[PDB]
């Protein structure tokens, strides 16, 4: 879940970008 | 998204993975997500103070770039406010 979790920071910090 | 930023997200996701519990990273995604989901900055800078205090300054100075135009001058009257770039 972890990785769940760093995948979603990611995709949140490029999304907040878009 | 250019060069120089997906090397700053690498960077970023690369000290968060370095210095972040399992808690503070699930912590970090809630609140985070809440903040990409349409939360307004205010709460995110609540959030990210009661989660790293006056500590992690290197992981809220990376921030910076990735803050929405609109919230910027909040977030670093924040980083400002806080003491981020105050090392004593």
């Amino acid at each position: 879940d972890e990785q769940e979790a760093l995948n979603s920071i990611m995709n949140d910090l490029v999304a907040l970008q878009m | 998204l250019s060069a120089s930023a997906t090397e700053l997200l690498q960077d970023y996701m690369l000290t968060l993975r370095t210095k972040l519990s399992s808690q503070e990273i699930q912590q970090f995604a809630a609140l985070l997500h809440e903040y990409r989901n349409g939360a307004s900055i205010h709460e995110f800078c609540i959030n990210l103070r009661q989660l790293y205090g006056d500590s992690r300054k290197f992981l809220l100075l990376g921030l910076r770039p990735f803050i929405p135009e609109k919230d910027s001058q909040h977030f670093e009257n924040f980083l400002e406010t806080i003491g981020v770039k105050d090392l004593e």
